[PDB]
């Protein structure tokens, strides 16, 4: 714990030191160097750290200066000073792996300037951090770094054995800049959620795959993604404010999600955002709820969905009298096995013979359900039966004939 | 105050009598090592085991999210009950860390909570988990039978089905539709008329273990997640097949959605 206690006190020092008005940044530079060295020594020899972070200034603001990412911010490859030990630099690269996973661009460069370690991984890292703006000529880069926006995003993109997420975000920014048409600085200032939402409104033909790729690239948070998706769906529906053709336009949006259940939750929540008189778009909106919840089968979710469907039928559709929209919804019931709320209504709504509409059974299930309804819901009117089991009719006629035959024999 | 003990017996007696009096988080976290300081073997009893019972239970409760830490002190010193409670809130993902911690921390931890007890816990959990429904508040017998009212006892519109399910009301005991009885407090509606909260005591513990019906109907996902935790893999698969066979016969019944079934 001597190394651990040393780290604790070392981190404690900056906690007060920051409170000072004029921070002797250079004086604490040795402190940060010592803190990192203590971390490395602990690794080599390999709540406390909780409180340490609780007062840690590893992310000290002015410590993360932009000039820490200057043109030669790292020592060159030939500037690989032989001050390291056998496994010290190895554990240093080990932690630096989490660092590149951590992604603190300024902090890593500050450590390197302090530690004077020539990880060529960091060399390409410093190459790319400013190559995001392409601020230096390609020939002007280092002898190992001197050797078409994506030319930089893929010249040695895979060469990053670790920290590939850096090049991933690099290409993400490259594509974003090429698309929107703004400089590196203007793009880099917009919020991640805002930029994603801006992508959401995009209706370019092939921008869907690139945008989804960039959404993977940002890697911010799933729930925000789901919120953005629900907002985009609502916006597209409001704009829209064949029937089998737009199903793909609908679904491919939900495809952007990671696991569809959270998207279903978000869509169900956004369904309450229906506008005043929003009926036609909201019909498809409600329709999407089943197409989402069914493929994963969250029974309670589907239960609330069925409640929502009955509510749409009664609160709105019953006053709306939209016969065609209701018919399409009933077709899209999915659990049309459980459509008792309008089952007798269709017959009462003069749909009984209208149930014989052609081209409405692409899979043939509508006519089968019509036969089921003729068997159960409305038995007796064989005319609608012919319009829509002939074995059931044969059995009934045979029973009537047998009854007539037995009446005489009685 | 500790050093000012009157007699040597008094120091040990106070140290022992203290812990059991509804301790506090830091209170335990200190008094434990405090009794450790100079007692060693002075009263082994079940005392050493009890000390261990938090000696790792702290680390157990010490793997969750910051906001999640708050309710973790509700039972942070009954580790056996703690794992089950962790299972209770449907909070699967949090379990995996606890399982790894227990396995890495079993290291001779003579605390009774041997991993076999853990396997029993998990098995019982899963059995409950994939389990498929297949003037005064009324009593259990006074609850209306599920097959008594084909339509809802209140809504009277949706028939009893796997998807079209219902619940038992808390006011008159009728089979009132949750849609018709969406409130929580003759046959009157709930409006007309929830994770585990564990404790040190076993009475309400039994009440909840007999009550905490995971309202989410039987969605294999939860079952697979829960099962993937214990170690009896072949036995796990046998349990899976057995539960499958248990499910099988229900199909011919007419109150289920056969397709999704």
């Amino acid at each position: 714990s001597s190394m651990e206690e040393r780290h604790l006190l070392l981190t404690l020092a900056g906690h007060w030191l920051a409170q000072e008005d004029v921070v002797p940044l250079d004086k604490l530079e040795e402190l940060e160097k010592q803190i990192w060295l203590c971390r490395i020594t602990q690794h080599t020899l390999g709540s406390f750290d909780s409180l340490a972070s609780e007062f840690s200034f590893s992310k000290l603001a002015a410590l993360n200066t932009s000039k820490y990412l200057e043109l030669n911010s790292l020592p060159s490859k030939e500037t690989c000073e032989n001050r390291l030990d056998w496994k010290e630099q190895e554990s240093l690269n080990f932690l630096i792996g989490r660092l590149l996973d951590d992604g603190c661009v300024h902090e890593a460069s500050r450590v390197c300037r302090y530690f004077h370690f020539y990880n060529p991984d960091v060399a390409l890292v410093l190459h790319c951090r400013a190559l995001a703006s392409g601020e230096a000529s390609m020939e002007d880069l280092h002898p190992e770094i001197h050797a078409e926006v994506v030319t930089n995003l893929e010249v040695l993109t895979s060469k990053c054995l670790h920290g590939k997420n850096y090049c991933r975000q690099v290409l993400c920014l490259y594509d974003l800049a090429k698309e929107l048409g703004c400089s590196y600085t203007d793009v880099a200032a917009q919020d991640g959620e805002a930029m994603l939402r801006k992508i959401l409104a995009s209706q370019q033909p092939d921008r869907c795959k690139r945008a989804q790729a960039f959404i993977s690239t940002q890697g911010l948070k799933p729930d925000t993604v789901a919120e953005l998706v629900a907002e985009e769906v609502t916006r597209e529906l409001l704009t829209s404010s064949n029937p089998t053709e737009e199903s793909q336009t609908f679904l491919q949006l939900t495809t952007l999600c990671q696991d569809r259940t959270l998207v279903g939750m978000k869509l169900l929540d956004k369904i309450s955002s229906v506008p005043h008189g929003e009926l036609s778009c909201t019909t498809e909106l409600l329709i999407l709820a089943h197409h989402c919840f069914t493929l994963t089968c969250h029974m309670e979710g589907i239960i609330r969905v069925l409640q929502a469907a009955h509510m749409l039928t009664d609160n709105h559709l019953a006053p709306s009298e939209e016969y065609g929209l209701v018919v399409r919804l009933l077709t899209g019931i999915g659990r049309y096995n459980e459509m008792t709320y309008i089952f007798d209504l269709l017959h009462k709504k003069h749909y009984f013979e209208v149930l014989m509409r052609k081209k409405l059974d692409p899979s043939g299930t509508l006519k089968t359900a019509l036969l089921d309804y003729i068997k159960r819901c409305r038995p007796g009117d064989s005319e609608k039966h012919n319009m829509i089991m002939c074995r059931e009719i044969g059995e009934n006629h045979e029973a009537a004939a047998r009854i007539q035959l037995k009446l005489i024999e009685s | 105050l500790l050093r000012r003990i009157p007699d040597p017996t008094m120091c040990l007696e106070v140290t022992e009598q203290s812990l059991d009096q509804h301790t506090s988080l830091a209170t335990s976290h200190f008094l434990a090592n405090y009794l450790t300081t100079h007692f060693y073997g002075q009263l082994t009893a079940v005392r050493h085991r009890e000390i261990q019972a938090l000696y790792v239970g702290s680390k157990i409760l010490l793997t969750l999210p910051e906001q999640h830490r708050a309710s973790y002190s509700h039972l942070s010193s009954n580790p056996l009950f703690m794992l089950e409670q962790l299972l209770m809130n449907m909070k699967v993902d949090w379990a995996t860390v606890a399982v790894q911690t227990l396995q890495q921390l079993l290291v001779g931890q003579e605390i009774g909570f041997t991993m076999d007890e853990v396997d029993s816990l998990l098995s019982r959990y899963a059995e409950k988990a994939l389990d498929f429904p297949y003037a005064t508040p009324p009593a259990r017998h006074q609850w209306v039978p599920d097959e008594t009212e084909s339509i809802c006892m209140v809504c009277c519109r949706e028939h009893f089905t796997m998807f079209n399910r219902r619940h038992h009301c808390r006011r008159c005991g009728r089979l009132v539709c949750s849609s018709c009885s969406t409130k929580k407090m003759a046959r009157v509606c709930d409006q007309c008329y929830v994770e585990w909260i564990l404790d040190l005591k076993e009475e309400e513990n039994e009440l909840v273990r007999s009550e905490f019906y995971y309202e989410q109907a039987p969605s294999a996902s939860l079952c697979i997640a829960i099962l993937n935790l214990h170690r009896d893999s072949i036995a796990c698969g046998h349990q899976l097949i057995e539960h499958c066979c248990r499910l099988s016969k229900g199909l011919t019944n007419p109150e289920v959605d056969a397709g999704l079934l």
